[PDB]
């Protein structure tokens, strides 16, 4: 067994052991500091669960993925609501993180994983639960998206990542994920787990 | 080539209907004989009753196949959305793959089939006759994804095609409806009803 020590395995062991040092020199030597391991994990999925701040909030400002999914669908948002980290979910919220990204095998939201036993719960989860109902409707209803959606319908709006829009209605009883909205001129349905309260960090 | 679903009563007089369904918003499922559409709550058991007036050949088949109803759309294959796909609810020892969006509930001989040519997802369960002193033949089924399924439906209008087939796959007959998986069925029948009476002109009450 062969312990790799490439440019991306290097930024991997570093975020997790919290080498910020090394992780600041490494990070322009890798093609995609975006791109996984075999297992779907990324050098800031390593950040947050190790509980490196310094390199959570370094790689997120640096532009890496915000919304990377591990093999089992679990995001970095995932993995900061499990620790209980308020600081970290608030930060990553509004890095562009998707509030409604759902693990593979449960269907679970960022705000359901974290940890009823351990300390920072009740807060932790009550402000993941709170964006997931009060978005779309704080801010002024001002929302971006996080990712291009290609209409399948003639009532849908098309969006880029980045695109900043305002919801009009969200229809909590009727169709759940689909939101009214409007962009620039035009009016039509969207999907609410492409969207979140702030945009990504290019 | 797009999947046929012109109606087909063919030599056996190959009939699918629905028993009285619930008016009510209560309703997991509500079939609407005015606009040939069916309203169902997702993974609900929906019973489909199927009546012939001769028995068909031995060896002969029910399959009943979801297609997109809108031509802009008939080219792609009606699968589950990734999201319930992956899921384990109602994935957990199941005989259907995961990837199915109609299910046959109850009957151990039902086949799912995957076109390798076409990609086409169906379910195929033998014919059997009516029990001693009755008139239909119950198949109970169930579909598992909703019509707002982003990934899948994607609020995409479909319509599911019951065939009676040979063994060789030869049509004895063909019987088509509109299908909507949503969440209040009985509420959504009644709300299309009144549109279609009001366009349509039709004389009610």
């Amino acid at each position: 067994m062969r312990v790799k020590f490439n440019p991306l395995a290097l930024l991997l062991d570093s975020s997790l052991e919290g080498e910020f040092d090394l992780v600041q020199r490494i990070i322009y030597e890798v093609d995609d500091p975006s791109l996984p391991n075999d297992e779907g994990i990324t050098a800031l999925h390593n950040a947050v669960c190790a509980g490196h701040t310094e390199i959570v909030k370094f790689l997120v400002q640096f532009g890496v993925n915000v919304n990377a999914a591990d093999s089992d669908g679990w995001t970095p948002l995932h993995c900061a609501a499990s620790c209980n980290n308020v600081q970290v979910c608030k930060f990553l919220v509004e890095s562009g993180a998707a509030v409604f990204a759902m693990t593979y095998s449960d269907m679970q939201t960022a705000a359901d994983k974290c940890e009823e036993m351990e300390e920072g719960y009740t807060q932790c989860s009550q402000f993941l639960y709170g964006v997931q109902e009060k978005m779309g409707i704080m801010n002024k209803g001002v929302i971006y998206a996080l990712w291009d959606y290609e209409p399948q319908n003639d009532d849908e709006l098309p969006m880029k990542e980045g695109d900043c829009m305002t919801i009009i209605h969200r229809e909590d009883e009727d169709e759940i994920e689909w939101w009214w909205a409007r962009l620039n001129d035009k009016e039509g349905y969207v999907p609410r787990n492409l969207l979140g309260l702030y945009p990504r960090i290019k | 080539v797009i999947p046929s679903n012109t109606d087909y009563p063919g030599p056996h007089h190959f009939e699918v209907t629905f028993q009285q369904s619930s008016t009510a918003k209560s309703a997991t499922w509500t079939y609407s004989p005015l606009l040939k559409k069916l309203y169902c709550q997702i993974a609900k058991t929906c019973p489909i009753q199927i009546k012939v007036s001769t028995p068909p050949p031995p060896g002969t088949a029910i399959r009943a196949m979801p297609v997109y109803k809108k031509a802009e759309h008939v080219t792609d294959v009606v699968k589950r959305c990734p999201n319930h796909e992956l899921g384990r609810d109602f994935n957990e020892g199941q005989s259907a793959p995961a990837s199915h969006l109609i299910r046959v509930e109850g009957n151990n001989l039902s086949q799912y089939v995957d076109d390798p040519v076409t990609g086409r997802q169906s379910v195929v369960v033998p014919y059997e006759p009516p029990q001693v002193g009755t008139e239909f033949t119950t198949i109970l089924y169930n579909f598992m994804c909703n019509s707002s399924c982003v990934g899948g439906m994607n609020r995409r209008p479909i319509l599911i095609i019951i065939t009676l087939e040979m063994r060789d796959g030869q049509v004895l007959g063909r019987r088509s409806f509109e299908g909507r998986i949503c969440a209040c069925p009985g509420r959504d029948r009644k709300a299309d009803e009144d549109h279609y009476r009001e366009a349509e002109n039709l004389y009610f009450q």
